């Protein structure tokens, strides 16, 4: 909820640390159209938490939401905010047009179509420099069927329709592995011992006896493992031990 | 303004064992690990 | 030895990187620097 | 993939020459969100 | 073939309709794991 979105050929970035991740508050006070999570249901948002989270962010028209898909190729995710296959996270998006759109056209959403190559996942590319589409080379702000990015795309109130401006917000977290930062609203107990309990440590669920450990995890560790890989011992995040 | 200074000289040496990094945010204690 | 320079162009064209590290602390920043050619840090006793 | 990590290690040595033989391991010492194209580099003197 | 071998991460992550679909992987591999265990431990109980 701020005045004017970022422009999608370079997408803001903000990190979300050091809170709580309570989105009830968030679902209750504006409609969506999009919510497609991928690798986490947004069902389990509650009991669950991660390591360091951002928030991709930008306007785009409706058409290229289908583009915000996982490793998904076409104009935007080619050259302006490709996102990889292996992307956990949730995207969210909604109709601006009641907010962003103008009668006399607006024009500060600025967007690209052409690039010498596409580009990397998670990487931004906000160089003006001219593109040579023509064969021949071209100099300047001028050239021979050249531009950088292309036009901002005209909105209008009235004019789009499934072609209006939408806003984006893109949630890339990674979760269960590494010291957490941001967690879902669910409240902690105390801890017991020595007894048969169903744990959650930073949402990683299990049943199991607790013990206080000999082990002497470095300061980065949040989990220790063993050969089946399942989560051997934990850093009690309320106390460090 | 810069001013052109501090001119190199390399050699070359054998890094013998150097530079093994603990390759995630995991403990692991008693286990011989493969990793790519 | 103070910190690095981290780029793809170092001339202002595209984005580029600065580690600085001093007496005190560490800052890191990513921005269209412009870099001349020998980047060194000239910390001075300043009188005033 | 748009990340720059760093990891890092102290080692004290003695008059042994240098950069030894023997055994150690970096820890982590931080993620950068930086999401630019690094391609060179270079470092930073600080003559005084 | 799954998103984590911890069959807990699995069960935290997502709900019934895809967790299960995840899951079937892992029973899946599992259980071909102990054909293969019971079949060489016939295969050497035939031999002592
Ligand atoms: C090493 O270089 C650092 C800059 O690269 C420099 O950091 C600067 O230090 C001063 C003094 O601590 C800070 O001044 C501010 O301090 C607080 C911040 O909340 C405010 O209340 C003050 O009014 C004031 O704004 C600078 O902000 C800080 N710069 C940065 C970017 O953090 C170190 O002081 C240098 N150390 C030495 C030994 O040279
Ligand atoms: C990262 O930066 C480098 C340096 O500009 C890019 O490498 C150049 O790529 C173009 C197009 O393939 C070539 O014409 C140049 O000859 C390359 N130069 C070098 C030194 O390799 C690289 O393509 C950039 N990566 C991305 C994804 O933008
Ligand atoms: C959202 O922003 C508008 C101004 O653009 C403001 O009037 C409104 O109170 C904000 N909503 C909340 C929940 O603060
Ligand atoms: C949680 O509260 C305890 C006191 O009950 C405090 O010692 C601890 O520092 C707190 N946790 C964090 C993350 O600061």
């Amino acid at each position: 909820n701020a005045t004017r979105f970022a422009s999608v050929y370079a997408w803001n970035r903000k990190r979300i640390s050091n809170c709580v991740a309570d989105y009830s508050v968030l679902y209750n006070f504006a409609p969506f159209f999009a919510f497609k999570c991928y690798g986490v249901s947004p069902t389990k948002l509650n009991d669950l938490c991660f390591t360091n989270v951002y928030a991709d962010s930008f306007v785009i028209r409706g058409n290229e939401v289908s583009q915000i898909a996982p490793g998904q190729t076409g104009n935007i995710a080619d050259y302006n905010y490709k996102l990889p296959d292996d992307f956990t996270g949730c995207v969210i998006a909604w109709n601006s047009n009641k907010l962003d759109s103008k009668v006399g056209g607006n024009y500060n959403y600025l967007y690209r179509l052409f690039r010498k190559s596409n580009l990397k996942p998670f990487e931004r590319d906000i160089s003006t420099e001219i593109y040579q589409a023509g064969n021949k080379p071209c100099n300047g702000v001028a050239g021979f069927n050249c531009y950088f990015p292309l036009r901002s795309y005209g909105f209008r109130p009235t004019y789009g329709v499934g072609h209006q401006p939408y806003r984006v917000v893109v949630l890339s977290f990674e979760l269960l592995h590494a010291p957490a930062t941001v967690c879902g609203p669910k409240k902690s107990t105390n801890l017991v011992k020595n007894k048969c309990v169903n744990f959650n440590f930073n949402g990683l669920t299990g049943t199991g006896v607790l013990t206080e450990s000999n082990k002497k995890f470095l300061p980065f560790q949040q989990f220790g493992r063993d050969i089946a890989d399942t989560t051997d011992a934990v850093r009690d995040p309320q106390t460090l031990e | 303004q810069c001013v052109n200074l501090i001119t190199r000289t390399q050699s070359y040496t054998n890094s013998f064992t150097r530079g093994v990094y603990y390759p995630d945010k995991v403990f692991r204690s008693s286990v011989l690990h493969s990793t790519q | 030895i103070r910190g690095w320079i981290f780029g793809t162009t170092l001339d202002s064209k595209t984005q580029s990187l600065l580690i600085v590290n001093n007496a005190t602390n560490v800052v890191i920043k990513v921005c269209e620097f412009q870099f001349c050619n020998d980047p060194f840090l000239d910390v001075y006793y300043h009188k005033n | 993939d748009g990340y720059f990590k760093i990891y890092s290690k102290h080692t004290p040595i003695n008059l042994g020459r240098d950069l030894p033989q023997g055994f150690s391991a970096l820890e982590p010492l931080v993620d950068l969100p930086i999401g630019i194209n690094i391609t060179r580099f270079q470092t930073l003197l600080a003559l005084h | 073939g799954a998103i984590s071998s911890v069959l807990n991460d699995i069960l935290s992550r997502l709900d019934k309709v895809e967790a299960e679909v995840q899951i079937d992987r892992l029973i899946t591999g599992r259980l071909q794991s102990l054909q293969t265990y019971v079949t060489q431990q016939l295969i050497r109980a035939a031999e002592i």
